[PDB]
């Protein structure tokens, strides 16, 4: 399932294309990254806390999880 | 300053290197140079068709290696004969062997230096013995349309080259192109030895080899009974009483002569004991 | 030149060369899809009106 | 262990035009050259070769000339057209040999697993075979001397590979495919009877001249050993093959029964519709 | 030349035989054949085949170049 360069004559697999960009997905990747600090989230600050303990710390420190030694969420 | 019906006294090895150059010359089309001798005006001869490297990039005028030219002719100098080029060959083994759009450029690119430089088109993948697709063309040009394009001086050679005149875009390319005549040389200095190795080789070699015999006949006699009941359905098919039949559907033969020469082989095969022994 | 009749066209220069007297559609595949012959009236018996 | 090769007569026709070179370059009589090819099997094919500018002193016959301008860079050309068609051996004309040949083999055994010398024929009038191979052999003796290297009679043939008869069988312009039983068998009768029994006269040249003037290979190791094979059936008066005569009733049994019944069927074949179409053509003419 | 005619019939055959289908027949030994290439042809057909074997749109053998019913 790859885009490859093939000779018209010998029909030899010549090179791999650097053009496998994948329509819609690579367009689904949000590259702008709009800003939102946590000052906008008013009223769900406990959900900010369990949110960070659930999600943000598995990105940073799995040693926080696996020196205790169970699993990430 | 004058136009004459030409002729190509061909070295059989030319066509040999073309049938190798198209047989092994995988039908991705290729290009070469033709190495003969400009003998005179009303004929020309080829004495050599040499080989080209794997130019698997493209039929082009740029595919010629001039150091392979100079070293090639140099290797003709350290061998006996340093003959002269007369033109160029190429191969069209895939399609119906007609003049490609590089030939319409590299022809006058080559004959700008040469005199004639006749094209060579080949396709050995046409047939095995029946069709001999050798092909050759002389590019006439729009400069020579002042005179009519009629050499004609000896005729019936281009009258019998005129006898086919059937290739689709080439019939169309009557403009800019008139072919050349190619006979085959009286090659009995080699056709003699191709004959003597031909029949000294291809019939039991030393010929004390067949002199298989009778289980072939066993199988052949079961053939030569097993078709005999359906061979004899034809006299039932001849029982039309008055007339009711078109062409007799003659299955009389194909089983006479098989028995004939096959059992000539069985009876001289019966002789070979009293022939070999005494 | 008959309108919508078919011809024999060469591949040479597409020279309009011969004209072919023909029928056009699947006519063969179903045009002649009859039950040919069979038998006579004697095996009917009753629906004669 | 070589039975046969496939011989393309293309570069044999290059032996023909180098046979045209030697008639006009001078003193060099014999056409000597170097054989390209590829070992695939015991069967082999030769598709190309090349003919060497070679000289050979009649005094001290082992004086070779295989130029490496002529060898190496031409092997770069012949490699450049095809990586497959490299060397396999070499050739020269004459039937027997050349006091230099063995050394000329060893110049290129550094190039090939088995550099073969195939002694070739420019003027075929032969009673036996065409060009024939000679493989690297070390048979020596039961003696324990230094190793013999003279390259022994290892059978070959003229094989035919592929189509190639768009030229060839157009250039026949004479010959017919005989449906054997149409004289081709008696052609083989003349060639194996005559061309076999004059080779038998070469064998009385052997077994008379060796009795006369023949030294050490008079009875080296194959004469009595194949006097065994001569002693299949050489016997005196009529050799008395008493098994072979009612065994021959079991033989001629078959041929005369097939000819009898089957040629009576041929009597139907010829006779019956010969009469029908005969008298249709005869009295239906009126 | 009788044998040349006979052997000649099958030189260009049986090795790389393409498959099309019959369509129609105008006249003797020349007919209309559709193809598995997608297009239709009107080609000269042989004297080899029995003439009553070409009722349906049957699977037929043709040459690449020449495209002849064999
Ligand atoms: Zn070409």
């Amino acid at each position: 399932g790859d885009l490859v360069g093939v000779n018209k004559d010998s029909y030899l697999i010549l090179e791999t294309l650097p053009t496998e960009y994948d329509s819609r997905v690579k367009a689904m990747e949000v590259d702008e990254r709009p800003t939102e600090q946590y000052s906008d989230i008013g009223g769900l600050d406990k959900q900010i806390q369990e949110l960070v303990e659930a999600i943000v710390l598995p990105m940073n420190h799995k040693e926080k999880f696996e020196n205790l030694g169970i699993q990430p969420p | 300053a004058v136009d004459t019906a030409e002729q190509v006294y061909i070295s059989s090895l030319a066509l040999l290197k073309m049938l190798k150059h198209g047989r092994a010359g995988v039908p991705m089309e290729v290009m070469g140079l033709m190495l003969g001798e400009f003998v005179d005006d009303y004929t020309v001869r080829v004495i050599d068709v040499f080989a080209m490297p794997q130019s698997g990039t493209g039929v082009s005028v740029e595919a010629v290696d001039p150091v392979f030219q100079a070293k090639m002719l140099d290797m003709l100098k350290q061998t006996g004969r340093p003959e002269m080029v007369v033109g160029w060959y190429h191969s069209h083994p895939g399609f119906g062997c007609w003049l490609s759009g590089v030939d319409i450029n590299t022809q006058q690119s080559f004959e700008a230096l040469s005199e004639r430089a006749v094209a060579v088109v080949v396709d050995p993948i046409q047939s095995v013995k029946g069709k001999v697709v050798i092909d050759a063309f002389r590019l006439i040009n729009a400069n020579m349309m002042v005179l009519g394009h009629e050499p004609r001086q000896t005729t019936s050679n281009l009258g019998h080259l005129n006898k086919p005149s059937i290739q689709a875009l080439i019939h169309g390319l009557n403009r800019h192109y008139y072919s050349i005549t190619i006979n085959y040389r009286k090659n009995e200095l080699e056709q003699k030895m191709l004959l003597n190795l031909h029949k000294k080789s291809w019939m039991e070699g030393l010929t004390l080899q067949d002199y298989v015999v009778k289980e072939m006949l066993e199988l052949a006699k079961n053939y030569n009974k097993a078709v005999e009941e359906e061979d004899k359905m034809t006299p039932e098919q001849l029982a039309i009483k008055n007339v009711g039949k078109q062409d007799p559907k003659r299955h009389l033969e194909e089983h006479v002569d098989v028995l004939m020469t096959s059992n000539i082989v069985q009876c001289l095969a019966a002789m070979l004991d009293t022939v070999v022994f005494k | 030149v008959t309108p919508n009749c078919r011809v024999a066209l060469r591949n040479d220069s597409y020279t309009l060369h011969k004209i072919l007297p023909n029928k056009v559609d699947p006519l063969v595949s179903l045009m002649m899809v009859e039950k040919v012959p069979d038998s006579t009236y004697e095996m009917i018996g009753g629906l004669d009106k | 262990a070589v039975q046969k090769v496939v011989v393309h007569p293309l570069v044999l026709l290059s032996v023909v035009d180098h046979f045209n070179r030697i008639g006009k370059v001078g003193n060099q009589k014999r056409v000597v050259g170097v054989l390209l090819g590829s070992w695939q099997k015991k069967v082999l094919d030769v598709s190309n070769s090349f003919a060497v500018p070679f000289d050979e002193d009649d005094k001290d016959d082992s004086v070779w000339f295989l130029d490496h301008d002529y060898l190496e860079n031409m092997y770069g050309m012949f490699k450049k057209v095809n990586a497959r068609e490299r060397i396999v051996g070499w050739y020269h004309t004459g039937p027997k040999l050349h006091k230099n040949d063995i050394a000329i083999n060893e110049l290129m055994k550094r190039y090939c697993p088995n550099s073969v010398l195939v002694i070739i024929d420019v003027k075929p009038k032969d009673l036996g075979l065409p060009t024939e191979a000679y493989i690297s052999v070390e048979e020596v003796h039961d003696d324990g001397t230094p190793t013999s290297k003279t390259f022994e009679h290892v059978t070959s043939e003229i094989g035919a590979e592929e189509a190639e008869e768009v030229g060839v069988e157009h250039l026949l312009r004479d010959i017919k495919d005989t449906t054997v039983g149409t004289l081709s068998q008696r052609i083989t009768n003349q060639v194996h009877g005559l061309k076999g029994l004059n080779s038998k006269l070469l064998d009385i040249r052997s077994y008379l001249e060796k009795v006369a003037t023949g030294k050490l290979p008079i009875n080296h190791q194959i004469i009595y050993q194949l006097q065994d094979v001569f002693n299949l059936l050489p016997d005196v008066s009529l050799q008395e093959f008493v098994k072979a005569f009612y065994l021959k009733t079991n033989d001629q049994m078959v041929v005369v029964y097939l000819a009898s019944l089957i040629r009576s069927v041929v009597a139907l074949h010829n006779l019956i519709n010969n009469k029908i179409a005969n008298r249709d053509a005869e009295k239906k003419e009126g | 030349e009788f044998l040349h005619a006979q052997e000649e019939v099958k030189r260009i055959q049986s090795i790389p035989l393409v498959i099309g289908q019959f369509l129609e027949a105008v006249d003797q030994n020349t007919a209309i054949v559709g193809s598995t290439t997608g297009s239709n042809y009107y080609v000269r057909i042989l004297s080899t085949i029995d003439r009553e074997l070409l009722k349906p749109n049957a699977s037929v053998a043709l040459h690449k170049h020449s495209n002849a019913l064999v």
